RNA sequence: GCGCCGCUAGAGGUGAAAUUCUUGGACCGGCGCAAGACGGACCAGAGCGAAAGCAUUUGCCAAGAAUGUUUUCAUUAAUCAAGAACGAAAGUCGGAGGUUCGAAGACGAUCAGAUACCGUCGUAGUUCCGACCAUAAACGAUGCCGACUGGCGAUGCGGCGGC
């Protein structure tokens, strides 16, 4: 049976797509069915930062991240739990999860 | 002069010691790369024809290019008389009877 | 809508479809007359015009080709006749 | 090397379907040394002592001498013909500006 | 390299971890200050704003 | 006319020397016995001399070239670094 | 058995002399024995500085390169090799919806020093913009990526090494882009991204001396 | 008195410090300003004998203790960040001994100056050793 | 990969480890140079192409759709046996090149066994030019041309009108 309908990818007025390669495992997928995931981690791991804050020679350091584009085949995706299986009905939305930050 | 050319140039008929007036890659379609310049103790390396490294003088003199005549391994013989033809201009070595016969 | 009376549009209705795809059909263009200021000479201009147009005697340009109507070059006075 | 070089070699043809030329080396010779040739033009073949002498007289009857960057066989395409040439002088241009052009 | 064997009173449990249901994350504070607060974890049963003593005081916390 | 089908130029050695030493030697040949387009006069008339050496019918000038073509394409790509190197850094 | 540490010795690295804060910090270097002198050792050190560890209040993503070119006893005299912005600078102005122009320009100045200049920027979404893709068009991109390496074509061919590396202090260059190529898109992260280095001038001491003076 | 440099109390030497904390190892190499001239590399690797463990945070904790406890032994007394992943072809995101290694550096005393990733990124190159279907564990 | 410096005993790689690289000083840090590949992030249910396919900047050349048109010719059209043109990757022949990766093969493991997964190395091959082969889950698994038959927001390219 026909799953879904676009074929779990995002092209549609082409014939090809370039081949990226995954993150984890460096297997070769689509730059289109690859689960994109963009990361911005500070890099100050938040547990440590008011014991490098006192050790600055500043009062006020503005601390920088770290900004790291992931992309994954779904075989790995799948299995590092970024995604997560679904109903068949719950999926038909590409909304995004929320952020839940606080 | 190959301490005056810059690296990675491409050079033939090049001489292994100063005033040797070139003997090194002079056959049909060689040549030799330099790098690596050693400004203090004089002395440059080159990449001889057979992949060697070596190092040599900075003042050996030296033609810039590749030698005329390449590819001409690449035409078969293709025949015992061309052979023959082949050595009969150089020396006295052509039909080498093979010495377990 | 069951009932739209196709044959009697209304105007408003009748302007903001294409040229062709109407009840009769007709065109977008005109003619178009433009005074070069500095002479007599009303010029009789098309509108979706394609070459460069010159005047006769004050031989300046007189309009632009462009995409669809034609950019007039000078701010100069017009007007849309018949 | 991708859009306007019909500059040069396309306004050479407008010339020469509308104009007034000569080509070849000794037709020019004899129009550069009475006057008649407003702009010369000399390809990047031309042997090297050719090229020396065409542009000596050029800077005796003060004309103008253009290098056409382009073969012999190139420069006669340019023209629109099946020779090969290398000078050409054109002597009275149709209506473009070859003369009212860079040089 | 030498530490002071430095104790602790807990804030609020973070409730079981360690794959059995064994360890307890509490997230101490350093007796000198409230400001400096790390999450540890510790084994045996906890009650809530109590005094344990870290034999080293800081190596890690519970995230892959 | 189309006087043979496969062979073209290696049919003057008939049926000897194999079927892929006869398709090797018909790139070489046809390519030792052409007139190339010279660069110096215009006219298609380089004809290969000796081994290495290209020589011109009309203007005289003989060149330097390949065994068996005028432009080995180590030696081009030697001539486009070479001025290369020549114009960056000026020595 | 023996200590490496003792044979060394601590000289203090200077900035050129446009700048406001002049010492920059202190490298180390061995002391002479027989061939390997004290001063073929250190020429050459790139000094990968900031702006706001060397100005006063100026921003921290931005640094400079200065490559020792004398010894001066004590003193490690430095003249200008290259700029770059920080990473984290560098990849938090790649937004997704909107176009990245780039352009590059190889100037030499007046004084001898042939640079390879790096500028980027980005279309601007606006105020009032609903839609959300601001993308330019390609020939817009062109025409603009056109009149950014013009502008710093001029800007550079203009005078001399010092007065260049002194405009792109505060940048100035990054900003007279911007403000001449917004009437074609607007563009709102504009920043000359990295200077590099292709050209010495023969090293005349005079020309360095001149740039740690008053 | 050859060790050392030319400091009153108040004022301090900056180095900078390379974090290379990749997964297997973690480097948390100290040098000078100009980076030429090695003052105390140390290595996670070197302090465990387990050979899982060259990657362990605790091994890179301690290697950060032994590299500050030599630094401001020297006289160079602040330190430069570093930090990087394997970067290049492989991933790009650091290892576990990389946040263990900053705040160690911290918390046995050592003042931290400016800090920046400078993992390699290239500009698309060098096929990846996996093969086509990856490694498949 | 190779030079020249710096400091030090490990570095690498794995679920673990080993084969392997290393005080003739490896990895690491710096400055350089060379070479061959490849164009990241921007890059999208965006664009172009007959399909396969196409992404660094400027620049000779030829093409093209859509739109605009009160221009032109006046059925010149549709689909198409025969017969052609192009057609991923792999593959073949020949020459350049050979960084990376890597069939085959060699070894180290894991295993009851491993001719597999995993690791170290690595031939052909992968890159370019020329000549062939004409096949793919060449898939939207939907031939092309024509018309009619709901709604709504958005997007890409033109054109028109307005705070
Ligand atoms: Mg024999
Ligand atoms: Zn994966
Ligand atoms: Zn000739």
């Amino acid at each position: 049976t026909k799953k879904r309908r676009n074929n779990g990818r995002a092209k549609k007025g082409r014939g090809h797509v370039q081949p990226i390669r995954c993150t984890n495992c460096a297997r070769c997928v689509p730059k289109d069915k690859a689960i994109k995931k963009f990361v911005i981690r500070n890099i100050v791991e938040a547990a440590a930062v008011r014991d490098i804050s006192e050790a600055s020679v500043f009062d006020a350091y503005v601390l920088p991240k770290l900004y790291v584009k992931l992309h994954y085949c779904v075989s790995c995706a799948i299995h590092s739990k970024v995604v997560r299986n679904r109903s068949r009905e719950a999926r038909k939305d590409r909304t995004p999860p929320p952020r839940f930050r606080p | 002069p190959v301490g005056t050319m810059p690296e990675g140039t491409i050079v033939c008929c090049l001489e292994e010691k100063p005033g040797d007036r070139g003997k090194l890659a002079r056959a049909s379609g060689n040549y030799a790369t330099v790098i690596s310049h050693n400004p203090e103790t004089k002395k440059t390396r080159v990449k001889l024809p057979s992949g060697s490294k070596k190092v040599i003088s900075s003042a050996n003199r030296a033609v810039v290019g590749v030698v005329a005549g390449g590819g001409r391994i690449d035409k078969p013989i293709l025949k015992a008389g061309r052979a023959y033809h082949k050595y009969k201009a150089k020396r006295n070595c052509w039909p080498r009877v093979r010495g377990v016969a | 809508p069951l009932a739209k009376d196709l044959l009697h549009p209304s105007p408003e209705e009748e302007k903001r479809k294409h040229k062709k795809k109407r009840l009769v059909q007709s065109p977008n263009s005109y003619f178009m007359d433009v005074k070069c200021p500095g002479c007599y000479k009303i010029t009789t201009v098309f509108s979706h015009a394609q070459t460069v147009v010159l005047c006769v005697g004050c031989s300046t340009v007189l309009c632009q080709p462009t995409g669809g109507k034609a950019r007039l070059t000078e701010g100069c006075s017009f007007r849309r006749k018949q | 090397t991708k859009k306007s070089l019909e500059s040069i070699n396309s306004r050479l043809q407008l010339v020469m379907k509308s104009g007034k030329y000569v080509l070849g080396y000794k037709q020019t010779l004899k129009m550069i040394r009475q006057g008649k040739a407003k702009l010369v033009i000399l390809a990047n073949n031309c042997p090297a002592l050719r090229k020396s002498e065409i542009e000596y007289y050029a800077m005796l009857a003060k004309t103008g001498v253009h290098h056409y960057s382009g073969n012999n066989i190139e420069l006669g395409t340019a023209c629109g013909k099946y020779y090969r040439v290398c000078t050409l002088a054109i002597i009275d241009p149709g209506d473009s500006d070859i003369i009212r052009s860079m040089p | 390299r030498v530490q002071p064997i430095k104790l602790a009173r807990v804030t609020k449990v973070l409730g079981r971890t360690g794959s059995q249901g064994q360890c307890t994350q509490v997230r101490v504070e350093f007796m000198d200050d409230t400001s400096r607060s790390i999450i540890r974890n510790v084994k045996g049963p906890v009650r809530e704003g109590d005094v344990l003593t870290l034999l080293e005081s800081e190596r890690e916390a519970r995230r892959l | 006319a189309k006087r043979t089908k496969k062979v073209g130029i290696v049919g003057k050695y008939g049926t000897r020397y194999g079927a892929s030493l006869r398709k090797m030697v018909k790139k070489i040949e046809i390519s030792q016995h052409a007139k190339y387009t010279c660069s110096f006069c215009g006219k298609t008339k380089m004809k290969r001399r000796a081994v290495g050496i290209w020589h011109c019918g009309s203007c005289m000038k003989t060149v330097a070239g390949g065994a068996w073509t005028y432009n080995t394409t180590s030696a081009v790509t030697v001539k486009s670094a070479i001025r290369r190197l020549k114009e960056l850094k000026d020595q | 058995v023996v200590d490496p540490f003792s044979k060394k010795d601590w000289y203090d690295v200077k900035a050129p002399a446009m700048f406001n804060i002049r010492n920059i910090g202190k490298t180390l270097v061995t002391r002479t024995q027989g061939t390997k002198i004290a001063s073929d050792g250190l020429k050459g050190r790139v000094f990968e500085v900031s702006l706001a560890d060397l100005q006063n209040d100026e921003v921290a993503f931005r640094k400079f390169k200065l490559i020792t070119e004398d010894v001066q006893g004590k003193n490690c005299l430095t003249n200008f090799h290259g700029m770059d912005l920080t990473r984290d600078k560098m990849c938090s102005m790649v937004k997704k919806w909107q176009t990245m122009i780039e352009a590059h320009v190889d100037v030499k100045t007046t004084d001898g020093y042939l640079l390879r200049l790096f500028c980027v920027g980005f279309t601007k979404k606006r105020n009032n913009q609903i839609r959300k893709t601001s993308y330019a068009q390609h020939q817009q991109v062109r025409q603009i990526r056109k009149k950014m390496m013009e502008i710093m074509t001029r800007e550079v061919q203009t005078n001399d090494l010092k007065e260049v590396v002194n405009k792109l202090i505060p940048d100035s260059i990054g900003k007279d882009i911007e403000k001449a190529c917004q009437s074609i898109y607007p563009l709102h992260d504009v920043f000359v991204r990295k200077v590099k280095m292709l050209k010495k001038p023969k090293f005349e001491l005079g020309k360095l001396m001149e740039l740690h003076g008053e | 008195i050859s060790l050392g440099p030319q400091v009153a109390e108040g004022e301090n030497v900056f180095g900078v410090c390379h974090i290379f904390a990749s997964f297997n190892d973690t480097f948390v190499h100290v040098t000078d300003l100009s980076g030429k001239e090695t003052i105390c590399r140390v290595t996670g690797g070197m302090k465990v004998k387990a050979d899982r463990d060259e990657s362990s945070p605790y091994a890179a904790m301690l290697a950060a203790q032994d590299v500050a406890q030599r630094c401001k032994e020297l006289g160079i007394t602040a330190l430069h960040i570093k930090l990087r992943a394997t970067g290049g072809n492989r991933t790009k995101t650091p290892g576990p001994g990389a946040q263990s290694a900053l705040r160690a550096l911290a918390r046995s005393g050592m003042k931290i100056g400016r800090i920046e990733d400078v993992t390699p990124i290239p500009s698309d190159s060098t096929r990846r050793k996996g093969g086509r279907r990856g490694r498949r564990l």
